[PDB]
RNA sequence: AGGGCAUGCAAUACCAAUCAGAUAACAACUGAA
RNA sequence: UCCUAUUUCCUAGUACCAUUAGUGAACUCAUUUGGUCUGAUCCUAAGUACGCAGUGAGCUAAAUAGAUACAAGGAACUUGACAAGCAUUAC
RNA sequence: UUUUUUUUUUUUUUUUUUUUUUUUUUUUU
RNA sequence: UUUUUUUUUUUUUUUUUUUUUUUUUUUUUUUUUUUUU
RNA sequence: UUUUUUUUUUUUUU
């Protein structure tokens, strides 16, 4: 629900500093390599997951901005942006295939 | 920004919580949204993605003020702004929300405590506050002044609540009952706009515009 | 003006003896804030007056220490 | 000398200036001048795949 | 100025408020007020109270207070208080006047078909100046220097 | 207390205009003056003077008293010490709770108090005092009536009247309005004009 | 410009006058791209 | 230019008056709004002609026509009866979609014609498997409005709804439930299953807007179990803001009935919840304008002639009373009618029985007067007075209301027809007495 | 140039008497560019 | 059965934009304490059953700008009656 | 409570703005 | 007399205009064609 | 200076 907006983030008042630091950790962005092997449904779900993570991150970003301080672990945003771009790249190529085919038949 | 199409499969809208320095109600949350979204669209976003219960959505336009580069050893005298134009959204959720998320806190400035001060302050240059009539105050769907003594409510209110208004009168801010015969104010105890029958007859005085005619 | 664009710097050039003090209004405003915190039950004046490293629980001060010889 | 934003905008605005028999060759901060400004420079040692140059002639 | 272009009377006006000449009878008229059969339609009192104040004559015993719903005026209401019915700056003697800017009393009287006005400074005292002006007018009338 | 600690709603439940404005400011200072366990105040008509019966805290015996200290000497109360830090650390209560610990007083001294319009203490009376005062009421009314006869009028009025009767009283001018080009003559005359048919 | 005066004037972009000069930041001799 | 002083004054005063007048108009206008909403996701694309030849019409055509007529409020007997006649002929070639439309139209129009309902029911019963949410909802909704109970078919409808729960709409599901509860055709097992599905539906696919529609006093106390009762009651409190007087009334009624009938469940509620309802009663709830019926007036005249004081119309907390005695307030009368009973029968409705029992519990000496019994008396006043007097000396009705004897369409028709002329002759006689007719002109 | 590339600069002129505007039924109705 | 006819009608959650609700010329201008004072209205007021507002220190020089009180004479002053004065005094 | 929209009344266009994106086979559920 | 307002829209009257049209929201009530008054 | 279901259209008027 609404709680998701701040749950597990630094903004969460029901957890300690160690839990927030443990939660803060993240991995690598999804590459085109992996993103190419997935189907339409998996990419569609991953898009919404990345959007939720971006929405959570933005809050912290703004919070930090308020106090004139740098956000902890700023690379997350970058990671999410790269994954979001790669998904659409994949899809667009998939489409271009068909477009080409069509063109060919008309000619 | 780009217009939203009919069928949205890969939405780009980014939703976030905004920490406001003013006081907010229990069932009210402040969000930061683009300047190109509607009430309905906002409602649906939260209803479908988050699946949160929503009642009302209010929108406001936020524009940063102008600033000038005057300070420093080498000022430029150039104009600028801080932040960006956005839509301040206010969502009236069904459930309650903690204040520690929506409202700011600071110990250095003890005066900055919107959560503690509640609506007692204006947080702006408002010398006089404004408060329209309440639902309960209004005629339609309003609390009755004589319904307390009814038989039906008492049935419900069985050893659970006292409907008698005489048991909830502040003693530190109330005066003793005066005598009708004797002069007295109307506002002392008469919480209405009609003269009680108990009050004796009152005389009327008409101003004399041309007393010299006498 | 906050932007500092009007001709409001002209008068300031000349010397002056004194200026008004809106004590009456300021007092009222302060009182209202004090009241708004008092209804909740927190002392603002006390905290705005206590010595840096001073601890005073409740309504206490110098006077408290008088009778509290032991 | 009164202040009238309506008058100002109805007589001295972007759409009102174009109707003026003036020397438009002069540069204007808050106007639509007709002076050419030479665009983006030549290319050094960057990636050749990411050098932008045209848009209205290429839109598809 | 007392120019022709003014009402002849100085009484409060209560003009008739006629209803539109195409509406049907009100809803409150359908009420059976008989002791045996009783029928109180919806908003009967609401409609009738308003309707009663149409004629303009039947303003009721308490007219100034039967329509002022605002608490602003009610807050100031008092009972069993004696009040005067004459402005302090209004002498009963004809020809006396007071000026706000000049802050002084004046006496108007006609002599030999010519208008003449005298000054009376009220700085020393309002009552003293008022009585002096009244005495001057009375002396004029007694000595017989006012046309008639 | 004259105020409800942590009251409901988002706004004050009492008037904040007129005299009430002053009264709120006056009462906010002292949030604990009126004992929680106190009888309702009873003001008198002529002069604002209220009466109320309450229970006061005990005190240490004078025997065990050190002595007067400061410009306002006062006897110490009778109270027990608060839990120590070692026990509070093991106590399951929170830091907030632990820090907020206070002593414990004994309220077993019933007394009657008289205050002003402002609820300012003035005097304290006990049961024995109150009972004793009742037996001398008839003896005081006669003394008050007898003493009422010794008062005499103020000779100020008579002295002022005699002064003004047998002394000079100069009076100065007022409102000396000037004039422009044309001067005044005590009275003015209007103009006469004819109609245009 | 007043309403009466403005109601009897055309736009500058309605004419060829805008393609009869070479004024630019470089100078007075402008050469169009791809010329 | 310039104006005359005389005219100037008048024009300025007139102008001022205008301002005053305008200020004086928007007083009561509180609930208005410049913005409004119109439903448009139901009209058909194809064009039809209501005034066309019914013979050339088909199922599709007729279906469209029926709904368009209803929407345009073109109430024409001559027009509607032709539709019914053609529908009867084309009954064997109607799609589930078309049938639903037909039903909706009829219901919206309130076209009281049992002959068509009775003929179209059996075909619906056979096509139930191919039915959809919309059709299923419209059938019941129409039926309810027209007050034609069918426990044989209504039950089947419900069962098909339960079978297609995974495909149904929350709104339609809710309305089905409501309809079922009002008609009184759900055995315990069906009721239980309905309740169980309803709770999940409400808690999974319902919002503030959609939840309000689930509130029904008749349904709550006769269909809904305790677990759903408690959840409903608790969620109402939270969802109260986004409500209307129509839902408020229902809520209050629900509360009252629950308190009166089910003390246990009432006590099971929380303090906070209880407080809500407690405070609710104290508020003034708007109500629609009401007036006595012709039957009511006739009964009142007979009663008054008998020599008993009473009232016409008045509210008592949450329930309306037809007649209330002044000498003994405890006493009360109720004037029934054709609508009070199901079509072609004399069986009381669930709402009438619930309101009767609630007042009987609360101690109200309740009496009932039927219309079919009354009509028989004709235009005689002594017979009515004696009729009333014989009733008065008798004890009141029991707590539990019972149904009347059997009836038929034929009888119903006959009665109606008979009454038609009585209501006109009495009006004529009443109206004639008011005319003095004294003045005589010479001419 | 693999992919993407909101909005504004008033645009039927890759054509066609002139005269306002999304470029005007005849006539009234006029002209140094 | 003596009503002018005994003709059902609370209120559909609601697009986009404006707003600091009180005193105060808050507008051009500028030697700009925004808010007190300087003028008519808005409150049946013993000035509204405590409202708004109020800025270093010291000191008998003379001159100048003003206020109050001047013996007798009362235009002898001045180009000119400019200016000043009268219009309050037993209560 | 205003603004928006009809009339007064005007492409007497208030650049980056609108009930204004190609103008109804809309899959009525 | 120095000789003064009316169109959008509302009400009334007169009618063969039209889903470019009022919830598939809700209440009340004796009730309506042709072969039941 | 148009007030609550949207358009077209005719006469009078407080």
């Amino acid at each position: 629900g609404i709680d998701e907006l701040w749950k597990g983030s630094y903004l969460d008042p029901t957890i300690g500093a160690k839990q927030k630091e443990a939660n803060a950790v993240a991995g690598d962005a999804w590459p085109a390599c992996l993103l190419r092997m997935k189907s339409f449904e998996d990419l569609h779900k991953l898009w919404y997951i990345c959007l939720k993570e971006k929405n959570l991150l933005m809050g912290e970003r703004w919070a930090a901005r308020q106090h004139k301080q740098e956000m902890k672990q700023p690379e997350r945003l970058q990671k999410v942006r790269r994954t979001m771009r790669r998904i659409l790249i994949v899809l667009t190529k998939r489409e271009i295939q068909q477009q080409c085919l069509r063109a060919k038949d008309i000619l | 920004p780009p217009k939203t199409p009919r069928n949205v499969f890969f939405p780009w809208q980014v939703f976030s919580v905004h920490r406001t320095g003013a006081f907010l109600e229990r069932r009210r949350v402040a969000l930061k949204v683009p300047v190109n979204l509607t009430k309905f669209e906002i409602q649906s976003y939260l209803e479908k993605i988050y699946g949160a219960r929503v009642l009302k959505v209010s929108t406001l336009i936020v524009v940063p003020r102008r600033r000038r580069d005057i300070f420093g050893p080498r000022p430029s005298m150039r104009y600028y702004r801080v932040g960006c134009t956005f839509k301040k959204a206010i969502v009236t959720l069904e459930d309650g929300v903690p204040d520690a998320v929506k409202m700011l806190r600071s110990s250095i400035e003890l005066a900055k405590n919107p959560d503690i001060t509640k609506h007692n302050l204006t947080y702006s240059g408002r010398v006089r506050a404004f408060k329209p009539p309440s639902a309960a105050q209004r005629w339609e769907m309003g609390e009755s002044k004589y319904a307390w003594r009814l038989p039906i409510p008492n049935l419900l209110a069985g050893d659970e609540m006292q409907l008698n208004p005489a048991l909830r009168i502040d003693e530190s801010t109330t005066q003793m009952f005066p005598d009708f015969s004797k002069p007295f104010f109307h506002n002392a105890h008469f919480n209405f706009s009609w003269k009680p029958e108990e009050v004796p007859f009152q005389q009327t005085v008409k101003l004399d515009i041309t007393p010299w005619r006498r | 003006n906050k932007v500092r664009t009007d001709k409001k710097e002209r008068k300031r050039a000349f010397p002056q003896r004194g200026f008004w003090k809106k004590q009456n209004f300021l007092q009222v405003k302060n009182n209202t804030v004090r009241l708004a915190f008092a209804v909740q039950g927190v002392d603002l004046l006390k905290l705005k007056r206590l010595r840096w490293g001073e601890v005073r629980k409740g309504n206490t001060g110098w006077w408290t220490d008088d009778y509290r010889s032991p | 000398n009164e202040s009238s934003p309506l008058h100002m905008g109805a007589g001295s605005a972007n759409w009102t200036a174009v109707a003026r028999l003036e020397d438009f060759t002069l540069r204007g901060l808050s106007h639509p001048p007709w002076i050419h400004v030479s665009s983006r420079p030549f290319y050094g040692a960057g990636g050749g795949a990411v050098l932008a140059a045209c848009m209205s002639s290429a839109v598809w | 100025s007392a120019n022709p272009y003014k009402p002849k009377s100085r009484e409060v006006f209560h003009p008739y408020v006629p209803a539109p000449e195409h509406l049907p009878p009100p809803a409150y008229t359908t009420a059976v007020l008989k002791p045996m059969q009783q029928f109180i339609p919806k908003d009967f009192y609401r409609d009738m109270r308003v309707d009663s104040l149409r004629d303009g004559v039947s303003l009721g015993s308490d007219f100034p207070w039967n329509v002022t719903h605002k608490y602003r005026f009610w807050r100031r209401r008092k009972y069993n208080i004696q009040l005067d019915d004459r402005f302090i700056r209004l002498s009963p003697v004809t020809g006396v006047d007071y000026y706000p800017r000049l802050n002084v009393f004046a006496v108007q009287w006609r002599e030999d078909g010519q208008h003449r006005i005298r000054w009376f400074r009220a700085a020393y005292g309002l009552t003293r100046a008022m009585r002096a002006a009244e005495n001057f007018r009375k002396t004029l009338e007694a000595t017989g220097r006012v046309d008639n | 207390g004259n105020f409800r600690i942590k009251p409901p709603g988002a706004r004050h439940a009492f008037p904040k205009l007129g005299t009430h404005r002053m009264v709120m400011f006056r009462r906010m200072n002292l949030l604990n003056w009126p004992p929680e366990d106190a009888s309702p105040l009873h003001p008198i008509e002529p002069w604002g003077r209220q009466f109320f019966v309450f229970n006061a805290f005990a005190t240490i015996d004078p025997a065990d008293w050190c002595g007067p200290r400061g410009p306002f000497p006062r006897l110490p109360p009778l109270a027990k010490p608060a839990p120590d830090a070692a026990t509070l650390a093991a106590s399951p209560s929170s830091l907030l709770s632990a820090l907020r610990e206070t002593e414990e007083r004994s309220a077993t001294r019933t007394v009657m108090c008289v205050t002003d319009f402002a609820q300012r203490p003035l005097m304290f009376l006990g049961k024995d005092d109150f009972r004793a005062l009742r037996e001398n009421l008839p003896r005081i009314k006669e003394e008050l009536k007898a003493f009422k006869e010794r008062i005499q009028p103020n000779p100020v009025h008579a002295q002022y009247d005699l002064r003004r009767k047998l002394l000079v009283y100069p009076r100065q001018a007022m409102q000396r309005l000037k004039t422009g080009e044309h001067g005044g003559y005590g009275t003015r005359r209007g103009t006469i004009r004819e109609r245009k048919t | 410009i007043r309403p009466r005066k403005k109601g009897m004037r055309l736009d500058r972009r309605r004419s060829k006058k805008q393609y009869k000069h070479g004024r630019h930041v470089g100078g007075w001799n402008y050469r169009w791209l791809g010329s | 230019g310039i104006l005359r002083p005389r005219e100037r004054l008048l024009l300025n005063a007139l102008k001022k008056e205008a301002d005053i007048r305008y200020r004086g108009r928007r007083m009561h206008k509180r609930f208005r709004s410049w913005a409004q909403q119109r439903v448009r996701h139901y009209w058909l694309p194809q064009k039809v002609c209501v005034t066309s030849d019914p013979q050339l019409m088909d199922g599709s055509y007729i279906a469209a026509c029926v709904q368009k007529a209803a929407t345009l409020r073109k109430h024409d007997l001559q027009l509607w009866h032709g539709f019914s006649k053609r529908i009867l002929e084309l009954a064997d070639s109607l799609t589930p979609q078309q049938m639903g439309y037909i039903f909706y139209g009829y219901g919206k129009s309130l076209f009281r014609h049992e002959e068509l309902y009775r003929g179209l029911l059996p075909f619906v019963a056979e096509a139930l498997p191919e039915f959809h949410s919309h059709a299923l909802m419209t059938v019941a909704w129409a039926l309810e409005r027209v007050r034609v109970n069918d426990r044989a078919v209504v039950a089947q409808i419900a069962e098909e709804a339960l079978a297609k729960k995974d495909l149904m709409r929350p709104a339609d599901f809710i309305k089905i439930v409501n309809c079922v509860a009002r008609m009184g055709a759900a055995p315990p097992s069906l009721a239980a299953a309905l309740s169980a599905e309803l709770m999940r539906v409400l808690d999974e696919k319902c919002n503030a807007l959609l939840f309000r529609g689930a509130v029904d006093h008749v349904a709550v106390a006769t269909l809904y179990s305790d677990p759903l009762r408690l959840y409903l009651l608790e969620r109402f409190t939270k969802t109260a803001i986004c409500c209307r007087p129509m839902h408020y009334q229902k809520a209050f009624q629900s509360a009252v009935a629950i308190r009166v009938l089910h003390p246990p469940v009432w006590q099971q509620l929380s303090k906070a919840v209880r407080n809500f309802y407690i405070r609710l009663s104290l508020r003034r709830i708007p109500q629609r304008a009401r007036r006595p019926s012709p039957l009511h007036w006739d009964v009142s005249n007979a009663l008054a002639k008998l020599g008993v004081f009473h009232r016409n119309t008045f509210q008592w907390g949450c329930f309306w009373i037809d007649i209330g005695e002044i000498d003994d307030r405890r006493q009360c009368w109720f004037v029934d009618g054709p609508s009070d009973f199901y079509s072609s029968t004399n069986e009381y409705t669930e709402a009438n029985k619930l309101q009767h029992r609630i007042l009987s519990e609360l101690g109200w000496n309740i009496r009932r007067v039927r219309w079919n019994d009354w009509v028989q008396l004709g235009t005689d006043m002594d017979a009515k007075v004696e009729y009333l007097r014989k009733l008065r000396e008798r004890p009141p009705w029991p707590a539990i209301l019972t149904d009347g004897p059997s009836s038929s369409r034929q009888e119903m028709v006959a009665n109606l027809r008979s009454a038609r002329d009585v209501q006109r002759a009495l009006k004529e006689r009443r109206e004639k007495n008011r005319q003095p007719h004294s003045l005589v002109m010479n001419l």
